């Protein structure tokens, strides 16, 4: 399974942005799509995961204010595999989120490790200055 | 009339392969499809009659089948004795239109 | 780590398969020709379990349904009728003269009859229409009718209507049918919204060319299915989601009139003329039809790019071929449908089309030869006010598309209505590691493996348990009960006598599946799995079966010693 | 082991009568269609015409605006006669038999075809 | 009665008009009794002339005492009084069973 | 399909579904035969010991359906509580 | 015949309303219509009689 993401991108302070991730080769809606971005002067940190099966969204408590998660729905290309999509909008942009937002496709549809990013795209790199 | 017509035009084949060629009819003709062998300097020959009966004394390799306006005769295990040109016609309505033909070259 | 072979009955697992399906009839008698008695009556409410993540992928143009039903209904019409009267003594030399008024469309024709008591020559006279009748000399006034040379003529009984019903066709036990749910569907392709039901839609088993009559909309948009879409001569069918209207009418009033034949047996033919001979002129709003076309053309550019469409009409040719054909009221309506398909489009007279329309009574149905049904007349005017449903078009070089209406044998007038549904052999037996030692009815077939563990109690439940029809349904039963016989002793071998889940202790070699129990009865649907282990099925089975039974059978053999 | 014979000229100029011959050679005429067939060159064979048993019934291809007369002159020989015969009607011209009955091999088909006669104008 | 009850067991399984007739009737004996071993089995109680099931007797059904109800009542007395629900207690078995094996080793022993 | 459904009922019914060797609680009747084990396990075939018993074998069998089986398996229904 | 008796049984029987009776008179006509059914019918004579 592949997850690719669009380029990089320069925003001004207090401007807003969407990114997007593309999914190929593995079934979207069965796992969750989550987002953890690698910040420059603290590391990496938990965003928040979504479950396309029911729109279902769980967000980290500092960012309920700062980002919405939405999502797109498969389109089947064969049986078992599909293309998708998802979209996370950040609001407000400050310094201090400059970094890499990558993307992560779950672990297992259910057990004890369902939440988990497993399956990682390439980063896209967002500068604020 | 009904118009017929077949895919290939023309192919070249081995001895010992598989052929397969495609009839098809501009109108459904149900199961009432004959299939003929054409060869220099002798009349034609019946293969198959009613799209999937052989007919008296012809090789079992040749098979063919098919329904309504789509019909396919496979020749399996090509003999040097059955390049000959094959061609379909039908037999609902009259005139029983016959096919372009398709030439089995070496 | 410590991992076993555990055998689990009632898995919603599936492959495609062929089989015979049970015809039930709406519950709502007519001796109508697809018989109502053949057909058992249709459960009051159907169930619908709405699969969730089963993503299949469906064929129209690979579904043995359809020829089930081109067969069935063969079959129906033949046996309806087989005891109806054979014109066997209706071939002699008919002296036939143009009918003073349409002109020379019904000839009066008379012939003399022998009937069975043989000491009297009748002479009777009837009237034929033009195209059942046909010359046998250089007489201009002998004739004879058009197949009764080569063809056994068979009257159609009276009493017998051809008033379309609606038959479902319900999967036999052991097997299921899967409806495809999605509103823009293209026939072949995966299906992302699939569920399970027992029966299929209503569908009117309605018999015409060119076109298709009654049946259901599409939903969102017009809908064009064709296999290929370029190899051409493959029928483009096209569903619409508004209905234009087919008002047709025979204005000739006739009465008919009865010749003897034998004892209890009749020939109905027609006696003479009561009012003006007048024509059938079916007519179709062209306002309607104008907007039925634009939204055909417009999918048919989107399809096959910006070109310019022509819909031109059916190459020429004789009138059973080429023209479009009702079964409406009991008279066998041949139209020139013409009118209709006349249109370039590329990027005014009347407000009505009027289609001729010829009137026949000997018919070759289902495109046989060497029989024939001849359809008496009915008395009054017929007045049709049929719906039009579906388009059957085929094509044909300066980039122009030439579309016409063709179509080809009632298969296709069927995968227009059988698109949404799949016939589906389930195989209820699996095996998975486990580490122990010795919703509806496929709801959780998409469900990962755990949770979907729990249910195999419906799917065990529910998947196993005269004439024609009754000896093509005791094969049925009988390779149903076979089926599930297979199965009981499979799992009697096993050492399973009444367990859906029974664990076996045979170890769980590590070149069948490397991986562990959480990505094993997690991560996968019993489809993956099953299709994973495929290869090694026959040695799995041979484990549990040899490796065990056996040995446990002779060690409690030798356990009361 | 029946066999059919064409016979006739192998050359007519356009206008005349175009008269062909074909003879049943092993068994004598029966009830089924005896047919006269056509290839032209480069085009698909073209049925012209069939009349059955020893005088009787026959049909001829719609499409030749009956420019094609068929009968029986000898209990083992039949005929075509082709009127107004032009340039496009060069072609090698068959006759055949055309079984009617389904307990037979070749049920509605050509079972016994003739060597054929090439006749040009 | 309860005693006899393996008796009246070996006893279910024994063209032209004598033709589909005779073949119909054996494979209708062969169904029912297919079915009849299915619905013990489903219920748990496969080998078993007579099993055991968790369900509560509600009462409502037969407010009377085994000494009355299994003594001064013959078994088809029984089945008039029971008839109508019938169907209750085919389900209650049904589902008690379900749970009383799902949630008992499918979950603990998976 | 029937005979091996009859065959299959017949263990059923027994108590020796899962068995291909059962073992009952019939104690052996001396009139049925009076012989040791060496004398049937040595000295005969499978065809004469059953040609032998033949009637005796109806016996037999309503003994091990009728009172072993169900006297065993409703005394457990009532030895339970 | 192994006809078994039984002990304190009181039934209903109701004869006019027996299924037996109605399926062995299918029978019966079955039976008569497919035995005549290849015999030669008599259509000829029909013819006047002097
Ligand atoms: C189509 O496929 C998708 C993807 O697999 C399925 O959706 C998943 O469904 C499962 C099962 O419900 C979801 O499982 C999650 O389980 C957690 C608890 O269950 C685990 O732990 C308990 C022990 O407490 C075990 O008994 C159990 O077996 C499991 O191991 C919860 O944390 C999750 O709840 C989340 O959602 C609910 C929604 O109301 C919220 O309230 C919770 O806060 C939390 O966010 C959850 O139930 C799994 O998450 C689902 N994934 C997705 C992507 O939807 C579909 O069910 C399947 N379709 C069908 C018909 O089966
Ligand atoms: C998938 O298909 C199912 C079954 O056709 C749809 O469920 C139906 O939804 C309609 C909406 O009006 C209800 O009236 C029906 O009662 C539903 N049927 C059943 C059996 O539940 C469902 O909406 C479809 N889902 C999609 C396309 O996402
Ligand atoms: C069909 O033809 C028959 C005979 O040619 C017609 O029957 C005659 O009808 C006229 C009508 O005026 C009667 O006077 C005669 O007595 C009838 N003759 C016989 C012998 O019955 C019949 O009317 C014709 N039918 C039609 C519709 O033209
Ligand atoms: C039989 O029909 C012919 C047709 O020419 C007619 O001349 C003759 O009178 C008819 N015979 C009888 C007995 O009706
Ligand atoms: C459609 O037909 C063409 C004919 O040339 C063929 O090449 C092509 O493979 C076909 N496509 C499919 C999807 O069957
Ligand atoms: C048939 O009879 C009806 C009687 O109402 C009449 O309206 C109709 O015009 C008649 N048909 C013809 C063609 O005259
Ligand atoms: C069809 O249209 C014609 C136009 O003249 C009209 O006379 C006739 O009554 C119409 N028929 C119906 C059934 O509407
Ligand atoms: C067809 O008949 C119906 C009968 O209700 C009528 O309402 C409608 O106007 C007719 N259509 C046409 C095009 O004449
Ligand atoms: C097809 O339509 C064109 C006009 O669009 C016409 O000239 C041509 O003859 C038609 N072809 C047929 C009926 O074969
Ligand atoms: C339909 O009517 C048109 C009117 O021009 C005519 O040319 C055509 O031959 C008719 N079709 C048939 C099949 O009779
Ligand atoms: C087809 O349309 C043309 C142009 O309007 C018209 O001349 C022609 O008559 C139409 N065809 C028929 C059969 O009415
Ligand atoms: C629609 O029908 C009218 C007559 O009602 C006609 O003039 C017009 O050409 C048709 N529309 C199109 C797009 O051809
Ligand atoms: C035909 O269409 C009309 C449009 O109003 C609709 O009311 C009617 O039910 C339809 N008939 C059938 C048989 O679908
Ligand atoms: C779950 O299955 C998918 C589909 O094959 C695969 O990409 C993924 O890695 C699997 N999960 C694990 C933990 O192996
Ligand atoms: C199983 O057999 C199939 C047959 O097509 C083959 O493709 C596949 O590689 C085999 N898988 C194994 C041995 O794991
Ligand atoms: C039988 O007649 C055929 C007619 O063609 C002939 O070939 C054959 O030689 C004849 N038989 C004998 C023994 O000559
Ligand atoms: C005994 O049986 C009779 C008849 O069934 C019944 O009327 C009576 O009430 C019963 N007595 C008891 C104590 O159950
Ligand atoms: C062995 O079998 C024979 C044959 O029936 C019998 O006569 C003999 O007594 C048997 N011997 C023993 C020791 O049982």
């Amino acid at each position: 399974g592949q997850l690719v993401q669009s380029g990089a991108e320069l925003k001004k302070p207090g401007a807003s942005v969407k990114i997007s991730c593309k999914t190929s080769g593995y079934r979207f809606n069965f796992y969750h799509i989550n987002w953890i971005r690698q910040t420059a002067g603290r590391g990496p940190e938990w965003m928040g995961w979504i479950s396309p099966y029911s729109g279902d969204k769980n967000l980290a408590p500092a960012f309920q204010d700062r980002v919405i998660m939405t999502t797109d729905t498969e389109v089947p290309v064969t049986s078992f595999t599909s293309t998708g999509a998802a979209y996370m909008e950040i609001r407000n942009l400050k310094f201090d989120d400059t970094g890499t937002y990558f993307c992560a496709k779950g672990l297992l549809r259910d057990g004890s490790s369902t939440w988990l990013p497993y399956l990682w795209g390439q980063g896209t790199l967002l500068t604020v200055s | 009339d009904i118009q017929m017509t077949q895919s290939p035009s023309s192919l070249s084949a081995s001895v010992g392969d598989t052929v397969t060629i495609t009839c098809q009819a501009r109108h459904a003709v149900g199961k009432n499809l004959n299939w003929y062998q054409q060869k220099p300097g002798r009349g034609p020959q019946l293969l198959i009659y009613m799209a999937s009966s052989r007919h008296s004394g012809v090789p079992s390799r040749f098979r063919g089948s098919g329904s309504g306006r789509e019909f396919t005769l496979t020749i399996n295990n090509l003999q040097p004795e059955d390049f000959a040109t094959y061609s379909c016609q039908q037999g609902y309505t009259y005139p029983w239109t016959f096919g372009q033909g398709t030439k089995v070259e070496m | 780590e410590k991992l076993w072979v555990t055998v689990y009955y009632g898995v919603p697992v599936w492959k495609d398969a062929e089989t015979t399906l049970f015809c039930a009839s709406d519950a709502k008698e007519k001796h109508n020709v697809w018989a109502t008695h053949a057909c058992v009556p249709t459960d009051p409410n159907p169930q619908e379990v709405v699969l969730e993540n089963v993503t299949e992928h469906f064929n129209m143009w690979k579904n043995n349904m359809v020829e089930q039903m081109q067969t069935d209904i063969i079959s129906l019409w033949d046996q309806s009728l087989k005891p109806c009267v054979k014109l066997t003594p209706l071939c002699v030399t008919l002296n036939c003269k143009d009918v003073n008024a349409e002109r020379g469309e019904i000839k009066n024709c008379s012939f003399n009859i022998t009937t069975e008591l043989r000491d009297k020559v009748q002479k009777v006279y009837a009237l034929f229409y033009k195209l059942d009748v046909v010359p046998i000399d250089n007489n201009n006034t002998s004739y004879r009718l058009i197949s009764c040379d080569t063809s056994v003529i068979t009257q159609a009984c009276p009493k017998i209507s051809f008033e379309p019903i609606p038959i479902h066709y319900c999967a036999p036990a052991g097997f299921a049918i899967l409806k495809c749910n999605d509103k823009t569907f293209n026939g072949k392709g995966p299906c992302k919204n699939v569920s399970t039901v027992q029966c299929t839609h209503g569908i009117r088993p309605v018999v015409s060319t060119q076109l298709l009559l009654n049946g259901s909309l599409a939903e969102e948009e017009v809908v064009i299915r064709s296999d290929n879409f370029t190899n051409n001569a493959k029928t483009i069918i096209v569903q619409l989601k508004e209905s234009v209207e087919i008002n047709c009418t025979r204005p000739n009033n006739y009465t008919r009139k009865s010749i003897r034949i034998g004892p209890g047996r009749a020939f109905y033919t027609m006696g003479e003329i009561i009012g003006d001979i007048r024509q059938a002129h079916c007519n179709i709003s062209r306002a309607k039809w104008n907007d039925t076309l634009k939204q055909i053309v417009i999918k048919l550019r989107e399809q096959f790019e910006n070109k310019t469409i022509v819909f031109n009409h059916s190459s020429g040719g004789d009138p059973e071929i080429v023209m479009h054909s009702f079964n409406c009221g009991g008279e066998f309506f041949y139209c020139n449908s013409t009118q209709l398909f006349n249109s370039t489009w590329n990027n005014t007279e009347g407000n009505t089309i009027t289609l001729p329309c010829r009137i026949k009574q000997i018919i070759n149905m289902w495109q046989r030869v060497g029989q024939a049904m001849y359809a008496p007349p009915i008395r009054g005017q017929i007045r049709c006010s049929s719906n039009i449903t579906g388009l059957l078009l085929t094509r044909d070089e300066n980039g122009t598309e030439i579309f016409r209406p063709g179509g080809g044998d009632m298969r296709d007038n069927w995968r227009s209505e059988l698109y949404k549904y799949k016939v589906v052999k389930i195989e209820p037996l699996g095996v998975a590691p486990t580490r122990c030692k010795r919703r509806g009815f496929l709801g959780a077939a998409g469900s990962t493996m755990g949770a979907a563990s729990m249910t195999l109690t419906v799917q065990a439940r529910n998947l196993l348990s005269l004439g024609v029809w009754g000896i093509k349904q005791l094969q049925a039963r009988v390779l149903a009960v076979e089926r599930y016989l297979r199965d009981q002793q499979l799992l009697g071998i096993w050492g399973c006598s009444g367990k859906l889940i029974c664990t076996t202790a045979v170890p769980w070699n590590a070149s069948w599946s490397n991986k562990s129990l959480d990505r094993i009865w997690n991560n996968m649907t019993w489809m993956e799995w099953e299709r994973e282990i495929d290869n090694y099925t026959s040695e799995i089975y041979t484990l549990i079966e040899e490796s065990q039974n056996q040995q446990e059978k002779n060690e409690q053999e030798l356990l009361c010693l | 082991q029946v066999q059919l014979q064409e016979s006739g000229p192998g050359l007519v100029k356009p206008s005349e009568t175009l008269s062909l011959t074909c003879t049943v050679s092993g068994g004598s005429i029966d009830d089924y269609f005896w047919n006269w067939v056509r290839q032209p060159p480069g085009k698909p064979l073209e049925c012209i015409g069939y009349i059955f048993g020893r005088g009787g019934g026959t049909k001829y291809n719609p499409s030749l605006d009956n420019r094609v007369t068929i009968s029986t002159d000898t209990p083992n020989q039949f005929s075509l006669k082709l009127r107004s015969v032009t340039v496009a009607d060069t072609a090698i011209y068959y006759c055949a038999r055309w079984n009617l009955y389904d307990d037979d091999f070749g049920y509605n088909s050509f079972a016994v075809w003739g060597r054929g006669v090439l006749v040009t104008v």
